[PDB]
């Protein structure tokens, strides 16, 4: 007799998928849409390149601390990879003002042009040939100085003198600059590098003010220096002119950094994985992914456009049949 | 299976059918084989599709966490970007865990809805001409020769001209 | 559709129906019309209707963006307000785009299957009283007049008072 | 109810059995009584089960707030952390809320499709030799004793040995 | 032969849903979930009226910029509107400390109630009427001063004495005051208003305490100064009591505000838009929502009771089933 | 005829759920998932104790509070219970700097033991033995000070010398300690306590330098103090050193605190509710919870493992069939 079946395909597949009502069911076709794969190592990104701090931190390549000379002038980055125990920063002994607002703004950035925002030519009646330490030594020279700052002191002769200083930005784009104030260790060095008298160090800008004056106490020897210095930073806005203007105690701007804003968002990568001469469209802190799937279980921190980060190990949906063979 | 028809009243697949998702096995003096039905499995494929696509089209955003640091004096704003970073995390991860689970459950009541409907389709045109035997297959009461299985498979039988040796 | 009823193996709908969404189309002697069937048609309403409002219901909160300025020391908080902003917007987003998808799938198998259990109802009734055509469509094999035809739609029709009847 | 059997064109349940969720109730002249169906109700149970565990496992996070106090300086970061822990609270209600209202509906439609499921295995086996009546009943057009009655539960009923009284 | 048979409804309806197997599909009833139409406009809530500052900052408004007499005295507001382009804030340059802080509390506000904290009277052998300046002048004296401050000098031939002043706020409501101290752009003009010696500013209350000293520098000009003033606010809560005390440099409070803040939510819209009277219970930065419906993808930012905001242009639900004509 | 026919079951159930398309569903079975129930307490978590402050605030326990003895020495704790009308605390009228870090960084521990960090012997030519004050009583001596603290003054007629003091930290812990500068109400009482000059409190350690000089003036009274104390706080880390260096007006660490605080979560309680001898897994704010349902809308802030907070007042799953008997 003649037969005619109704029936449903199947094939020699184990992939299997889950559902609320059945774990591990065996089906005949499935689409992952999870990515878990990575090549460890960072790529360029809009084929720019990133900034491999080697062996600076953030404060030490923006301070220009001297063992940092490799990563001196021009930089243009996609992103920027600090390696975790990197040992040139702050060299001599003191607290970087708002350190983590810093981090993040030069973060938000792709490139920066150094220039000499105040010679040395600036302050009259001062020593600014001095002003040099063992704690911030060179390569090559054992005591040096941040190369974006000057340590000016008194001449042997005279009176550390009213000194000032001003910049007009001109330009088209915002600067980012540095200065300090000492602090020394006792009355006696106090003396014998600026002087008698109460001192100040004040700075004006049309949006902000600064006025500080030198805490003079020894507090515990780092590198070799039981003094201090108070770092800090700020961004004189296109437009904006910049007035300087000490009796004492000032670490002078000296070069300064022309910043450029990106409308992305930039990163800060703290990681060991090298940098190699690939394009990527997706890097993450653990790797780029090659991908099109729309989820991703790698890592939440990257640049460029990646999947959606989750903590399934799995994302398997069911396209075909229950497979019975 | 919810239906009731894949796994089943209709126990077990077919490996021998390669062109489609759901079909037919035909035997007759003739011959014998397998042979999909497109029109039910290629509108199956563009709804699955329509289904993944919309699944990832949907989901095409990405929560963005961050770089940023905190002093030993921000604690708080600190914790405050861990719980956030977390937070959304926890929430896509559930979104996506359980919508999978959830349209798995439905996709695969789909495939058996549509072999379900295939197989009341046929037992509509042949009545009694056949003989059910209840699982999936039918035994003509008369000779079905191929023009006659492309006929039932075509959706256009013609009850009447084999009503005559069917009570025979 | 998924239980095959609409669009369908009852191809197309009644413009002529104009008093419910489910129902019957009867010609006979004495007439012909379209009549609703309000039991299966009112228990659809308040369905629906009580999905509307539940999901209405179940979406009536919302997240408050804020005003709030953040000074350039604050560029940290100022981007985590933001990232947090965003990403709610972006869970909500998907959360309605998303069920609006899902339960409108549901929606039209919902209606797919309330036909379907009509049409059998009356299958379930008639028998060889009548031949089915395939196609929501019952013939007769008696006679039929308008007692009768409510017969079959209060679900009261007596297979025995004709089966004398369909014979021939 | 979505397959329309509970509720039904089987109006009604059961309280008379006991021991399952679906089943027979049969009536001869040796007795009657009822009797579930341990295997539809089994897969019934670990069905549901799995749901529901899956349902708990895939909820098994939880946001936490935080003690925190915040200055009379700190107005922005103090109204940011509230934005944020209600944020999830609302949508994590959502979440929980909504998958309840939505599971609870295809609960129900399952257990609807399980009874069906039922139903045709039986009528697939008794044919003829029953006549429907169209509310999960089979009135035998011959005489079933006990072990007749547990043929049809077993699923192994036999068309065979009752034609001859099928025509009486 | 008689004819029975099984169907469903079809109409004129040409209105589309999707769904996940199927887009662009017809059916004979649908819903809209989602608004996106606005009155561009800024209304009535609660019906209370928004506050128009002019062109004004929030600054100006506060602080008393003599071209902000417009809003001077009591204010009520449901929210408040600044203009993007406003001319008139702080006219003498320098620093509103805390600002944000400042701008976030005056918007948890519904009204504020001006009154004299501090009269003239308070501040004894100074002169109180000069005080005055071309940087911060009327729309009828091109040199003026701020209505809510008073810059205090000393009298022309005596020395700037100790001078104290006291405020117990025994009232109900919180009192935002504001204060400021003068940074003389040289020593000649620390000595022509103040005299000399190390002067300061100091104030406290139960629970707070302020001191600071003139930091003496020149600084860009602005509104031809190229002084400062550094600005500072605090609330005086229920209960307690503020002292001041300065021997020179204070810019003094002088009127000041019980503030009544609110108890639903505030707002601060930076906006070109029309006041109109009219009533609503929903205002968005970008116009007022007139709608049950539960979505709209006008604007995240309101006060009232708006529908939820998303990406989405349209959300509509599917109630009939496919139309098959 | 003999009759066979198929059905569901059915019982006395009354218990009712929910769906998208009907509310209030009778079925045959369902489940609870939201637990509402809470013994309103407070217990052990992990065996862990909390710490019951009592009659204390965290500033009176952590400075040394006269009256919060009770609490002194060595502390172990689940969370910390801090009850809202404590009534020791900060005795002497101050400002307790970046108190709401210090709250915090508390609530990250579950031990400190207390220790001699600077021993009165510590500081050369001065008078450790007064330093007491009426605003500070004991429950026996109606004139004292904080435990933890020295107010170091002037020996009858010499002049308060340079003082030093230094602390290795040596052990494998973080050393939470406090210190104070003094503010006095005049210049009389500066001259009584400390002598004329210019006074300075300055501090050092490898990461961190603080200065500060007094700041005299009246302020209101508070327990009868006219005067001020600014009250610090800093955390030594293992490896560092602490340098003290003051010529006045110094409020001296004398204990601290060796603070060992693990991977946790922490908690600080603000309630009213008694702590009683019983274990827990779950304890929240208004409750502990004892139960296996994942979800509670009791409380969202807890430590230990608790259920998801949720908005519901029920959350139940259907598991059998519609009830219909
Ligand atoms: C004079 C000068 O500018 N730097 C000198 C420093 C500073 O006097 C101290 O760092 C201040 O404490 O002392 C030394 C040193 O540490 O290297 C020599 C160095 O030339
Ligand atoms: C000497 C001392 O340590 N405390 C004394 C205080 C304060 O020193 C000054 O009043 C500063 O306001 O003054 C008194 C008082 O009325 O409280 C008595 C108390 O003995
Ligand atoms: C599985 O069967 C497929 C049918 O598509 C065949 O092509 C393939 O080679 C087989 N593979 C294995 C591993 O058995
Ligand atoms: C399927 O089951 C196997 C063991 O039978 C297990 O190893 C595997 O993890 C399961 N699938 C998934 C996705 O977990
Ligand atoms: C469309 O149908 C409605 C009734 O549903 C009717 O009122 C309207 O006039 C129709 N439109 C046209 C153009 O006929
Ligand atoms: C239907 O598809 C058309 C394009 O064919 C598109 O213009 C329209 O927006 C779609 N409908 C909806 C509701 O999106
Ligand atoms: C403020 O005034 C009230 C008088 O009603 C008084 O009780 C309170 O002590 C006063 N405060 C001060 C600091 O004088
Ligand atoms: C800066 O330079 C421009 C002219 O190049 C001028 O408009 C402006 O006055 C200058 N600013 C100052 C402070 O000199
Ligand atoms: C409900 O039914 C149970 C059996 O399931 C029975 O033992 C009990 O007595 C009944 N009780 C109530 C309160 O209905
Ligand atoms: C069920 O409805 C009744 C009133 O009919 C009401 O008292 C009860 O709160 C409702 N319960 C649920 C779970 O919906
Ligand atoms: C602290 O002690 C260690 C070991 O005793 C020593 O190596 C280190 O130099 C000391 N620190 C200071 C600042 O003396």
């Amino acid at each position: 007799s003649d037969k005619i079946c109704i029936g449903y395909h199947a094939n020699n597949s184990t992939t299997q998928v889950d559902t609320l009502l059945e774990k591990n069911v065996t089906v005949t076709h499935s689409v992952e849409l999870l990515e878990n794969q990575k090549e460890k190592r960072f790529c360029k990104i809009m084929n720019k390149a990133p900034l491999d701090l080697k062996d600076c931190t953030i404060e030490g390549w923006i301070l220009g601390n001297p063992k940092c000379d490799l990563l001196l002038g021009d930089q243009s980055w996609s992103y920027i990879v600090e390696r975790p125990n990197a040992q040139n920063g702050i060299c001599y002994p003191g607290v970087l003002n708002e350190l983590e607002e810093l981090k993040a703004f030069i973060g938000s950035g792709e490139r920066v042009e150094r220039f000499e925002m105040f010679p040395k030519s600036t302050w009259a009646g001062v020593d600014t040939s001095r002003g040099v330490t063992n704690a911030c030594p060179s390569y090559t020279i054992d005591s040096s100085f941040y190369r974006n700052l000057v340590w000016i002191v008194k001449t042997d002769s005279a009176t550390y003198p009213v000194i000032k200083g001003t910049y007009n930005n001109t330009g088209t784009q915002p600067i980012l600059y540095f200065w300090g104030v000492h602090h020394p260790l006792d009355t006696t060095v106090q003396d014998n590098l600026y002087g008698s008298g109460d001192k100040y160090v004040r700075m004006g800008t049309e949006s902000m003010n600064f006025a500080k004056s030198p805490e003079i106490a020894a507090r515990p020897a780092v590198n070799g220096q039981r003094s201090r210095i108070d770092y800090y930073w700020s961004v004189l806005r296109p437009g904006e002119t910049l007035n300087v203007e000490s009796n004492g105690n000032l670490i002078a701007p000296w070069y300064a950094y022309k910043f450029v804003s990106t409308n992305k968002k930039g990163a800060v990568f703290k990681s060991d994985l090298p940098i190699e001469n690939c394009d990527a469209t997706c890097q993450t802190i653990t790797g780029v992914l090659r991908t099109n799937k729309t989820f991703q279980n790698v890592s939440p921190l990257w640049i460029g456009e990646c999947p959606k980060y989750v903590k399934s190990e799995s994302l398997r949906l069911a396209t075909g049949l229950r497979n019975v063979p | 299976g919810i239906f009731g028809a894949i796994a089943g009243f209709i126990e077990g697949g077919w490996t021998g059918m390669i062109d489609g998702w759901y079909g037919y096995h035909h035997e007759n003096s003739q011959g014998s084989g397998y042979a999909a039905d497109r029109e039910s499995t290629q509108k199956a494929i563009d709804g699955i599709t329509n289904k993944v696509n919309s699944i990832i089209n949907k989901m095409n955003t990405q929560f963005e966490a961050v770089d940023h640091e905190f002093s030993n004096l921000e604690r708080r704003i600190g914790n405050l970007n861990k719980r956030m970073e977390d937070g959304f995390l926890d929430v896509w991860t559930y979104n996506a865990e359980l919508l999978v689970l959830l349209e798995n459950e439905r996709t695969l009541d789909l495939h058996d809805a549509n072999v379900k409907n295939l197989y009341e389709k046929v037992k509509s045109q042949l009545r009694d001409n056949a003989n059910d035997l209840g699982n999936g297959c039918f035994e003509f009461w008369h000779k079905c020769d191929n023009e006659c299985m492309e006929s039932v498979k075509n959706g256009t039988y013609d009850y009447p001209k084999y009503q005559k040796e069917s009570k025979l």
